[PDB]
């Protein structure tokens, strides 16, 4: 169980970071403003379901939350226009 | 709680001095962007300031 929270948290952290790293690349002057909110929201998130996943306590549930943390990630950049 | 501090950003075209790397809220962290860049208001530096959402501003410079 240690090493499956280990993976799940690492999942999480690098989906967000990925997305973090997407909505970087794509900033422009005019965009700034809505990288900055994005991404604050989305390391609201990565902490919202990293916390999830230190408390759980089976693996079936760990893989309910990776999906869970991807999902509100995505729903919260398709907020904003690509 | 999550709320209490703020990590260091990633940086993008832009340094910092600051050799922290997590502050409390209310702190603070300058930044100045690569020559040739600039900031979205078209600064060459700026400040941010860490609060309950998380940063006021990201240090994101652009291509002038």
């Amino acid at each position: 169980m240690d090493s499956e929270r280990d993976k799940a948290r690492k999942e999480v952290e690098e989906y967000v970071k990925k997305i973090v790293g997407e909505s970087y690349a794509k900033s422009t002057k005019k965009r700034h403003t809505i990288t900055v909110a994005l991404v604050n929201e989305l390391n609201n998130i990565k902490n919202e379901y990293l916390n999830k996943i230190v408390e759980s306590t089976s693996e079936s549930e760990l893989q309910i939350l990776m999906m869970e943390s991807r999902s509100k990630v995505d729903e919260a950049v398709s907020k904003f226009e690509k | 709680g999550s709320h209490m501090s703020c990590d260091i950003p990633v940086f993008m075209n832009a340094r910092t001095k600051n050799d922290f790397t997590w502050f409390k809220l209310n702190d603070t962290l300058d930044y100045e962007c690569h020559d040739g860049y600039e900031s979205n208001t078209g600064s060459t530096t700026g400040s941010i300031v860490c609060g309950y959402n998380g940063w006021s501003d990201l240090p994101i410079c652009y291509e002038r």
